């Protein structure tokens, strides 16, 4: 069984059926960041159509899902346990939707934190941060520094339609 | 028949002042909804209420 | 689709080089129990329709061989139980103590003389 | 400010599972964007099984939900006597806005036994009938069953302009606060209705709480809920509430529909059960207070509106199992013209006497069981039978006494009056007379006394129990009254 | 914005909108559907995806075929221009006059009037015809359900009543073709264009025909309810109307409504229903109303489903209904053109109370004269007329009198009546009635009460007679 | 341990408690809460989650928050305070005199006593209604069940019972009002009191009141019962004890399960009944004995929602009795109190022997003609009367008598009544019958013999009719 | 690969062919089979498409090609039929070989 983890982030299941492997694997002995990045460079070695030919078809067999390896482990240099998690996409046949679970943990530096609290306008100003009506009240002000006011905004929105809305 | 009278009034001027009130309100909310780029120290003041947030909420 | 065994416990050291299954071929830990409805994980190679025996010194009896996990009905309660008991096979189905030393007895339905005289041969045991 | 919001994780048919906000609290009513409401029922873990109190064409994929942080309360407040609203508790009247500023839980507990008291308190309808025969007091479960205008709906209206005059009086240790939750009926049906009770005004004591025909199923679950912890205050407040239910069956529909959409399933009639859970939990805080809570009360009548009569039903089995006894009307006897179309065979209050005084006893006692007699030997006597003549007077007078019930729709009266007009006929005084008439006499020597014996009736008020010398005076004023009817 | 065919599971697409989120109800055109092809969403799936069900076929779905995003509800064209057209649901002609010619359009829902817009207590629509304002005086506003003989001119007798109301009032017509068969709309349009009560030349073309027939997709027939409304409410408010407002049959409707809860992936209920049942009705019913605004008037051909209302619709749909109609065979069989039973000409509203005892008593009497009459009628049916008391046989006489009054010719089927109609002003019918009652005229030809207007014509024609 | 709440959908309390998964039955306690809010744990849901259940309300619950287990489930103060005590489910005062003080505690569960532990033979206990002793003569600590339909005077019966009966045996009972409309446990419980039944100076209040109401979840509405049975094992072990063990209604229990099953993420199977009916209710009706260290005698309400039997539940239900106590809406509605549907009211232990014969044939002959006549509604109805055996003719109005003899005014509902109620000494009764029987009385008026007492008297009541 | 136009049996022991690939298809479109068997592609689904099989497989297994018609289903019309016994595509089981309706209709 295990006595897991899961460090900030926390997936829940969805696909982080597998995430909390990792998100105690990874997270244990500290190969978060190490492995996060194993998963940039997997990104890619996605991003070709080829590489997952049962991703293409799964019309393969499982000889390819365990020649997946050479898609990915096989084919790796990188692979300590990221490996693994190919071992699993491959059974538990879930590569088309990996990239979410990659997604889903980086979480790792801080970046495994962060949110973008917003009202309105542009609030797609993103932190990574860990303190809060602290650092985002700074940010607030890098942010309010240089310009900042986009997406479309106070204008229509609350404040703008609102009074409109008591009529 | 005296009350009969009398209330029609109060009633018509009521309903047609909220029927101005309406047709004004939509008119020049739907014209003047325009300046916000012109001053956009309506989210400065926002920014500056929402620096008194960020900082005081907690 | 899913898989219960997505759990990464299991996942989680499969990983890591896990062996035996993660709960054994023969033995299970119980994945996930209540209602005396032991999911039980590991139990590769287990004949159908095993009588298994668990380590909260329960029987059971695997009725289920889903691919990842049996259904184990068990021959008892789970509040007995806690998540990842060892079920241990017993290698075999259900028998039953059988004999004539039966006759005179009132026995429960696993053959034990609840009586109050308490048990009793079982000359044979029977299928 | 995404800190205090979350997105609509998917919504469709109303259901919101709703992103993020995983601060909610058990319970909380949320707000989502539109103004609309809805409430956090369910806390999975990557959801919020969100009802949707309203519809989500006013609503698209991914909308802001918002949390309003809350634990439903309602807005609570006496202003309300003199408002409908809707079950958020918003004027629907549209008047003004609510005095009620106020909020209370909705979800407060019916209290204990020791935080309770029994009844002793009475309550009137002016439905001679049903004071009496189903005499009630104040706290009570008392459901009312019955259909399609038969003034199913008239009974309650009559009820409470009936305490108009205790409203109007100071029986403010009795002061019924009226609540009339009104679920399922259409605007039009409220609009006659309210419109009613405006001419009434019997409003400045009144809630009716409306959640139309139209409505949210959630809205129209709600309401009652609703409807209930403002009475409860009341009740709380010492006073005594009378809540009109009106329906639950429709609740059922709704509610259902809703646990369906839920997907959970039901049970038993297709219905899924927890709607007893729920009634009865909503009706379990109808009750009658210890003075603690001023004494108070909410009286309950619920209304489920029957259909086919099965009571078999399992939601009139289980309200049945919960009242405290139930008007049952029969509409054949509205088709005969007869309202109070009642079966009194099939509406009993097991309790009765907590409301019931000697004068009531004194005419009722006998009447009730006359009546059960003379019921019976409507039943199994002469309709082609039999020419007994203890029976075929039983009767005679019987079918007297069913018109002397028989009270017509918008009709309330005091109890004195009914008392006397009762007594009259108990004492045999008509029997001598065919039915119609009675009616005329009664209309008549009603006036008559209300206008001279108003004295005596006065007396019959206070004292509360006829007295022999009453009964006399009465008795004068009836028969030369009667001998005035023929003559 | 675009949309995919993501699915097609028959009439259902799902379609992943992708880079749309427009409101549930809002209608979809899918491009690449040159009949126009309505999905209406139905679902936000997620995903951008939404359930959309498709309310036209499905033919051809290209896989991620393009859809483009109406935004809101179908709108339609709403304005007085549409009296004489049939249109589809989807508010494109079928009478085939190239478009409808509206400017003014409405999105397909409208909502309950609402507290503040009511008029609080009702109004009776009185039509003239003895039997309807007798028995089961309408309200304005007012649902009324007719279960009805087939085929009998029911069709015809709404005709007349329109001709009688909506000419008389000035009312239009709304009629709402719902699970018609094709046939039956034909029968009705000719007999509208036979009856000139359309006129393809004429304003005099009362009635938009608006048809959701069977042969449609579900949705368009389920919708097809709205859509009248929101027609009748342009005519309401805008007109001002009172608005007589044909659905027939409502229960189609319903039926369709529990169609697509299955294939909604919802329960539908027990029986079949969709659970929703009801607040479909509720919210449908609470638009149709009497407002400030005029009335919306709703003459409804209701189905007695499975000749069982056990079935919770009708149950619920007792609710909706205030006034009822069962149209009646031994009425009929009395080759009495009014057909109607009057024990069933009832309204809930009908109570005296409630309404009035003019109606409900002098109806008692008369209620009670024939049915007392009927009661007679199986004692006479023995024993001849001989035997009674005189006063029986006056009162036969009378109630047959009564009844004879009922005939009353048509207008609009001197075709089959081979006489022009009549309509008799109620005041004149009830004293009439009073005449007849008290006896007045019971001395002359009973059978001249039979198919005349005013109940002075009845007399009238007795009169030639003797 | 910790767990956090990770899902309340409904009061099914999924918590996760990462600091293990100790066993099932654990009850946690949720902090942060307000109400000490025990959750059941119930399934171990695999991953650090069980499932759990809430009793109480889920209130301000953020998901997360911190229930610390217990570890086992609710303990109790039990034994003998409890007694003149109303107790919640939590096994806790509402007595409101605080706490209860008898330190034996308990989990509500206790499990099924073995085979040697049975009282191995339960002999007639008799109650002197005639109807019941008749038709269910009395078993010494049996588990009786009145299959019943909404409180019609259902309620009142059961109460009967009480009154004539659980007052007649003097030692210590239990009342479980599960899902107990509370006015009217209120009402019984002020009874209590004004009968001195509950005397708050004794606990010699022979009732200890334990109330599980529908206003309450299900949660606790199911559980209620497992501790007014943990209660009475105390004193049926421990005490000795007839417990008479008031059960209104255990469908409550049953309707709370039926409920959550499907929450419970099982199917909720027919009726909507859960797979389990049986188990649940089985293992509990099988911790209600006899043992060989006395009596759980157990008047076991049972709401049968529109009294359907053949209905699973009930249908269950019937395995465990020992006494059914039918009560027949049909009888009812002529508007008898007695209310019983007689030849269903049963008791298994009818016997030559243990009823003595003269009871039994005494019975078995009026079994039998009711039964007959019974063939007769059926007959009559369709047939009119009138050209029957003139036999049939008299026993159906004596069946009628037999009936009417068979009802007994209220004794204690002279509010219902207007008539106090009366119980017959058992020979009375047999002799009763045997009197009608006799044609003693029959060759006179029916009348007499409604709501009557002691045969003898129906006779009298007979003469006051001759009139 | 086509998927637009042809498809893998993604499973199939039913006369339902889930088809991987099956990604342009038509609705109601007339497809056949690796079995030599029609089939339509009723149920477009996003990712598959169930395929009512217009006939009876073991024909088929896993990942047999289907290949479009491109085609809705049509049944030869005409009159010639007229003294024909046909199966549902219009076409002869009257074993008289074929009919004379060479008009075909969907």
């Amino acid at each position: 069984f295990a006595k897991l983890v899961r460090p900030p982030v926390q997936i829940y299941g969805i696909e982080g059926r597998y995430a909390t492997a990792l998100y105690s694997a990874a997270s244990k002995q500290n190969k978060l960041e190490q492995v996060e990045k194993e998963l940039l460079r997997v990104g890619q070695i996605l991003k070709e159509p080829k590489m997952a030919a049962s991703l293409l078809n799964p019309y393969v067999k499982r000889s390819v899902k365990v020649k997946s390896l050479s898609d990915m482990t096989a084919k790796e240099k990188f692979s300590p346990l990221t490996s693994n998690l190919i071992n699993l996409l491959a059974e538990n046949g879930r590569l088309t939707n990996t990239p979410a679970v990659i997604s889903a943990f980086s979480t790792m530096m801080s970046v495994h934190r962060g949110e973008v609290p917003c009202t309105v306008t542009t609030a797609s100003a993103l932190d990574e941060t860990t303190l809060t009506e602290l650092k985002t009240v700074l940010k607030s002000f890098l942010s309010k520094g240089q310009v900042l006011k986009l997406e479309v905004k106070i204008d229509p929105s609350i404040m703008g339609g609102m009074i409109v809305r008591i009529g | 028949e005296v009350k009969n009278r009398l209330d029609y009034h109060i009633s018509v001027q009521n309903m047609m002042r909220q029927k101005e009130q309406e047709h004004m309100i939509n008119w020049v909310e739907k014209r003047v909804v325009q300046s916000i780029s012109a001053q956009q120290e309506k989210e400065t003041i926002a920014k500056c209420i929402a620096d008194l947030k960020l900082l005081s909420k907690k | 689709k899913t898989g219960t065994a997505e759990v990464s416990s299991i996942l989680e050291e499969r990983i890591l080089g896990a062996d035996t299954s993660v709960d054994l071929e023969e033995t299970g830990r119980v994945l996930s129990i209540g209602d005396g409805i032991a999911r039980v994980h590991g139990l590769r190679n287990v004949q159908a329709e095993e009588m298994v025996e668990f380590s909260s010194g329960l029987k059971g009896m695997s009725l289920n061989l889903e691919p990842d996990n049996v259904g184990v009905v068990v021959f008892g309660n789970d509040k007995l139980i806690k998540e990842g008991d060892i079920v241990k096979r017993t290698g075999a189905i259900v028998d039953v103590p059988v004999g004539e030393e039966l006759l005179g007895r009132v026995v429960d339905a696993l053959g034990n003389a609840i009586d109050g005289k308490g048990p009793i041969g079982s000359k044979a045991r029977r299928r | 400010d995404l800190e205090e919001t979350g997105r609509v994780l998917s919504i469709g048919d109303g259901i919101a599972r709703v992103h993020g906000l995983r601060n909610v609290q058990a319970e909380e009513m949320v707000e989502f964007s539109s103004g609309l409401k809805g409430m956090s029922l369910n806390l999975e873990p990557d959801n919020v099984g969100v009802v949707v109190f309203g519809n989500d064409k006013l609503i698209k994929e991914g909308d802001i939900v918002k949390r309003t942080g809350a634990i439903v309360d309602v807005p609570v407040g006496e202003e309300l006597l003199g408002r409908v609203v809707d079950a958020l508790g918003n004027a629907i009247d549209g008047k003004g806005p609510i005095g009620s500023k106020a909020r209370r839980r909705v979800g407060l507990k019916a209290p204990g036994i020791i935080p309770r008291i029994s009844v002793r308190e009475p309550m009137q309808t002016g439905i001679k009938a049903v004071d009496s025969l189903v005499p009630i007091g104040r706290g009570q479960r008392e459901l009312i069953i019955g259909d399609r205008q038969t003034g199913k709906t008239s009974i309650a209206i009559d009820t409470i302009i009936n305490q108009k005059r205790f409203n109007d009086g100071t029986d403010e240790k009795k002061k019924l606060y009226c609540i009339y939750v009104a679920i399922g009926q259409k605007r039009s049906t409220v609009a006659q209705l309210v419109k009613r009770l405006t001419d009434a005004d019997a409003m400045k004591y009144t809630i009716v709480v409306s959640a139309t025909a139209s409505d949210a199923a959630p809205l129209q679950y709600l309401a009652p809920y609703s409807g209930c912890s403002m009475g409860e205050y009341f009740r709380d407040n010492g006073k005594h509430a009378l809540i009109i239910y009106d329906d639950l069956s429709k609740q059922a529909v709704a509610y259902r529909q809703m646990s369906l959409l839920l997907r959970r399933p039901p049970g038993r009639e297709a219905y899924p059960g927890d709607v007893f859970y729920l009634h009865s939990r909503l009706l379990e805080r109808a009750a009658k207070m210890n003075d603690a809570f001023g004494g108070g009360s909410l009286t309950a009548l619920p209304v489920i509106e029957t259909q086919a009569g099965d009571v078999s039903a399992y939601i009139p089995t289980n309200v049945i199992s919960i009242t405290d006894g139930q008007i049952f009307l029969e509409t054949e006897l509205f088709y005969k013209g007869i309202r109070p179309a009642i079966n009194v065979g099939l509406s009993v209050s097991r309790v009765g006497s907590a409301a019931q005084t000697r004068a009531m006893k004194q005419v009722a006692g006998t009447m009730k069981l006359e009546l059960a007699q003379y019921r019976e030997v409507a039943a199994f006597a002469q309709f082609g039978s039999d020419l007994d003549a203890a029976t075929q007077q039983l009767l005679s007078r019987g079918v007297r006494l069913t018109e002397l019930l028989k009270q017509g729709q918008y009709s309330p009266m005091a109890i004195e009056e009914q008392v006397a007009v009762i007594y009259a006929g108990v004492r045999g005084y008509l029997d001598k007379l065919e039915p119609s008439k009675i009616t005329k006499f009664e209309n008549a020597f009603l006036s008559h006394v209300i206008s001279q014996h108003q004295a005596l009736l006065g007396k019959i008020r206070t004292d509360g129990k006829i007295s022999e010398e009453s009964d006399a005076k009465l008795k004068e004023i009836v028969t030369n009254f009667l001998a005035g009817f023929e003559a | 914005t675009t949309g995919r065919i993501v699915a097609v599971i028959g009439a259902v697409v799902d379609v992943q909108f992708d880079e749309g989120l427009p409101p549930i109800l809002n209608a979809l055109e899918v491009q690449g559907r040159e009949t126009r092809l309505v999905l209406e969403v139905a679902q936000h799936l997620g995903e951008s995806t939404v359930r959309t069900i498709a309310m036209d076929g499905t033919e051809g779905l290209v896989r991620g075929q393009k859809v483009l995003d109406s935004g809101a509800p179908i709108r339609i064209p709403v304005g007085p221009e549409t009296l004489g057209r049939i249109m589809n649901v989807i508010g494109e002609p079928i009478d085939e006059r190239g478009p409808i010619k509206t400017k003014q359009f409405a999105a397909i829902h409208a909502e309950a009037p609402e507290f503040v817009e009511m008029s609080v207590e009702q109004e009776i629509l009185v039509t003239g015809i003895k039997v309807v304002d007798l028995l089961a005086p309408y309200a304005k506003g007012g649902k009324i359900g007719l279960f009805g003989g087939a085929g009998v001119g029911k069709t015809v007798l709404i005709m007349e009543l329109i001709n009688n109301v909506a000419k008389a009032h000035g009312g239009y017509s709304v009629f709402a073709g719902v699970g018609e068969r094709t046939r039956e709309g034909n029968d009705l349009y000719h007999e509208m264009i036979e009856s000139g009560v359309i006129n393809l030349k004429d304003a005099t073309s009362k009635v938009a025909l608006v048809y959701g027939q069977m042969n449609e997709p579900p949705g368009a027939r389920a919708r097809v309810a709205l859509t009248g409304l929101t027609v009748a409410e342009y005519f309401r408010d805008q007109e001002g109307q009172d608005v007589l407002l044909f659905i027939d049959n409502i229960f189609r409707f319903t039926q369709a409504g529990s169609e697509v809860s299955a294939l909604l992936g919802r329960i539908p209920s027990a029986v079949g229903y969709q659970p929703t049942l009801a607040t479909d009705m509720g919210t449908m019913q609470e638009r149709i109303t009497t407002t400030k605004k005029g009335s919306i008037t709703s003459v409804q051909a209701i189905y007695v489903p499975a000749d069982d209302l056990t079935d919770p619709a009708p149950a619920t749909t007792f609710a909706h209904l205030d006034a009822t109609t069962v149209l009646s065979r031994a009425i009929a069989e009395l080759g009495i053109y009014p057909a109607v039973d009057p024990l069933d000409s009832t309204s809930r509203i009908m109570d005296p109370n409630i309404v009035g005892s003019e109606h409900y008593d002098v109806a008692r009497g008369v209620q009670k004269i024939l049915q007392d009459y009927k009661s007679l009628q199986d004692i006479i049916a023995i024993l001849g007329m001989d035997e009674l008391s005189e006063e029986d046989k006056l009162t036969v006489s009378r109630a047959r009198k009564i009844q004879r009054f009922l005939s009353q010719p048509f207008q609009v089927a001197e075709v089959f009546t081979g006489h022009l109609g009549k309509l008799v002003p109620l005041k004149e019918t009830i004293k009439g009635f009073q005449q007849i009652l008290a006896g007045e005229y019971d001395h002359l030809p009973e059978q001249a009460f039979y198919m005349v207007g005013p109940i002075e014509e009845a007399v009238a024609k007795a009169d030639k007679l003797a």
